[PDB]
């Protein structure tokens, strides 16, 4: 089934890939390969095409590149972008060394749609619940996204949104309290944290937590949510940690009433449950979605959770070809969408 | 000031002026060492290329030479031609000495000489929005060479405002106002700078946080709060010309010459530096407003998948 490929050099970089794709657009790049905008013949629509030069560098590299195959592969979601295309120019597995990802390119991401517009209460009631939806199906194959940003949110004319660019690693701003002190083992509500931290901006128009530093931040966290209290201790693992803790101010919560003056109530409610301090007290996807402040879009019949995620891999040790070559079964076993 | 003649993009072709990413090429009548860069030719191609142009007059910024526009291959090519910088990358050169200590002085001695482009560029009300280790060269490789930059890919046009605000907040938290803009705009230059004078130092990054502060850090508390102004939020944030009016800076070459040990971390590992190399130019990307994305309709105009489904049942009940 081997397409007919054709190379080209872009920006002194090289580009292998099926005829399917034209009008390549170097759009950007960084340490994990360089990105091309373009226009997918087969489906009609602008798409990502991510080149991973370096993908196996390092056994920090091949399973990192496996992880995100295999998430990517998974992903089968309306809220959350999958896997359009995902190729080779190797023609067996002693020549395979670049590996390509195809995404569809929709619209402009969140970050950028709010500096050339101001929502309505209407826009972020739907934008977020979108969030929700699709975290709900993630959260279901018990995985976690851990770097959402209105710069990982991809949004276009009609409103429709999607999930994108999952933290593969296993700007401090979105960050739940906890990860980013590392406190503990995180729990999937931190990507509500994160909801929150959006949520919040898109309404205010300003940034709920632009701390400078790991410190600074926190400081700036625990003044709104308060200070932690003897239940949120025990689950610190960190000694040191759990000193420092105690060693702070007083920190009553805040009333959210007051931070958020002239904002619809059911959505300043909605803020409290999902940012609260103590992880294991945080309002999960599934009951958000089923808050007040969505029911103009609820639904329990069109709210699907996923297949199982097999994270087996996770601990398993291996070498770096045996990791290049479990990334290349997959990359073969790929079955383009419908 | 004095009027200067405009911008002609020769329409003949290139191979008959000069001999056959920047690429080299000799030109005929005078053999010259000169670079050339090619893209797509249209608006933004071209209205970044008349930024750049009229951005030669600054010792400090790269000197275009001439932009032919012409017809490669099946597409129209704006090839632009300007005046080659051999001195190398700044990262570059630092990086690969040897003993020599990087001394404070001579990273004041840098900031100046970009400091000074930002002042002029923004005198201009031009955007330069683009600061990293790709675009930052030096002209000769031998001394008394200036360095002067490069890569306005994304450089814009900012208008004209200008810059207060203290101290403390009031009932009605917060709310909004002009997004990009006349000050947020240059507010990334300055991000761009700053963040450079970290790399500068410990070779470190704000990803901010000073080193620990033992540790090649003296730099002055002057030193740090200074960092401190460029480094976070983009409405107090740190003026060109607020930053030339500094004696660090204003008086630079007068500084201590603190020795350090910047060049040795950085180069101690050198992996690490192309991973740091891509993060600044994601950082960026993150906060360059520039391109316009969508501008959602109304949710009531608004049609897709989603809403006509939730339309529908909500018509069954």
């Amino acid at each position: 089934e081997r397409p007919t490929f054709y190379r080209q050099e872009l920006n002194k970089t090289i580009w292998e890939v099926p005829e399917r794709y034209q009008n390549l657009s170097p759009v950007g790049s960084g340490a994990y390969g360089s990105v091309c905008a373009a226009f997918d013949t087969k489906t009609g629509l602008r798409v990502a095409v991510k080149k991973l030069s370096r993908p196996f560098q390092s056994i920090i590299h091949a399973k990192r590149t496996y992880r995100e195959l295999r998430l990517l592969k998974h992903m089968k979601h309306e809220n959350v972008i999958g896997l359009l295309d995902v190729f080779t120019p190797a023609r067996s597995l002693e020549e395979f060394n670049d590996v390509y990802l195809v995404t569809h390119l929709m619209g402009a991401d969140l970050n950028n749609i709010v500096k050339c517009q101001k929502l309505t209460d209407d826009h972020v009631q739907f934008l977020i619940y979108q969030i929700l939806r699709g975290l709900k199906y993630i959260h279901s194959a018990d995985i976690i996204h851990r770097d959402l940003k209105p710069s990982n949110l991809a949004v276009n004319e009609d409103c429709e949104l999607k999930i994108l660019d999952f933290g593969l690693a296993r700007t401090r701003w979105y960050r739940a309290p906890e990860i980013m002190l590392n406190w503990m083992h995180y729990n999937q509500t931190v990507d509500i944290w994160s909801v929150g931290c959006i949520m919040a901006e898109l309404l205010t128009g300003r940034t709920l937590f632009p701390g400078t530093d790991h410190i600074d931040q926190l400081k700036l966290i625990l003044r709104l949510v308060g200070t932690p209290g003897a239940e949120l201790l025990k689950k610190i693992s960190s000694e040191s940690a759990r000193n420092y803790i105690q060693s702070l101010t007083q920190m009553p919560k805040m009333n959210f009433a007051n931070v958020f003056i002239g904002a619809n109530p059911l959505a300043v409610d909605l803020l409290e449950k999902m940012l609260v301090l103590d992880s294991d007290k945080r309002i999960t996807a599934a009951q958000a979605l089923a808050h007040a402040y969505f029911a103009q879009y609820h639904d329990p019949d069109d709210e699907p959770v996923a297949d199982p995620y097999d994270q087996s891999f996770e601990s398993r040790d291996l070498l770096i070809d045996e990791w290049k070559s479990l990334t290349y079964d997959e990359v073969i076993s790929f079955v383009p969408p419908p | 000031f004095h009027v200067k003649s405009g911008l002609q993009i020769k329409k003949n072709a290139i191979i008959d002026d000069y001999k056959v990413k920047v690429l080299q090429i000799f030109n005929k009548r005078t053999q010259e060492k000169f670079a050339l860069k090619m893209l797509q030719d249209c608006p933004k191609a071209r209205r970044e290329v008349e930024l750049h142009w009229r951005a030669s007059q600054c010792p400090h910024i790269v000197r275009i030479v001439d932009v032919y526009e012409n017809l490669y291959a099946g597409r129209k090519c704006l090839l632009i031609v300007m005046e080659c910088l051999d001195g190398g990358e700044l990262f570059s050169r630092i990086q690969d000495r040897g003993d020599q200590a990087f001394t404070e002085r001579e990273a004041s001695e840098i900031m100046k000489s970009i400091g000074e482009a930002i002042q002029y560029l923004h005198s201009i009300n031009i955007a330069h929005r683009d600061v990293k280790p790709e675009n930052l060269l030096y002209t000769s490789k031998r001394p008394n060479a200036i360095l002067k930059l490069t890569d306005f890919g994304f450089a814009k046009e900012t208008t004209s405002h200008n810059s207060l605000t203290t101290p403390c907040y009031t009932p009605y938290y917060v709310a909004p106002e002009v997004l990009g803009p006349e000050k947020y705009d240059k507010s990334c230059d300055m991000w761009s700078l700053g963040v450079i004078m970290y790399i500068l130092l410990c070779g470190y990054p704000p990803f901010y946080e000073f080193p620990n502060p033992e540790w090649s850090e003296v730099s002055e508390e002057v030193k740090m709060l200074i960092r401190n102004l460029l480094k976070t939020e983009p409405t107090q944030r740190m003026t060109i010309t607020e930053f030339m009016n500094h004696p660090w800076i204003m008086q630079s070459t007068k500084v201590p010459q603190t020795p350090l040990h910047t060049s040795r971390v950085l180069k101690e590992d050198k992996e690490r530096w192309e991973d740091v190399k891509e993060e600044m130019t994601s950082a960026l990307a993150t906060m360059r407003v520039d391109y316009e994305q969508i501008k959602i309709k109304k949710i009531e105009d608004a049609s897709n998948p989603l809403l006509l489904k939730r339309r529908k049942k909500a018509r069954a009940l």
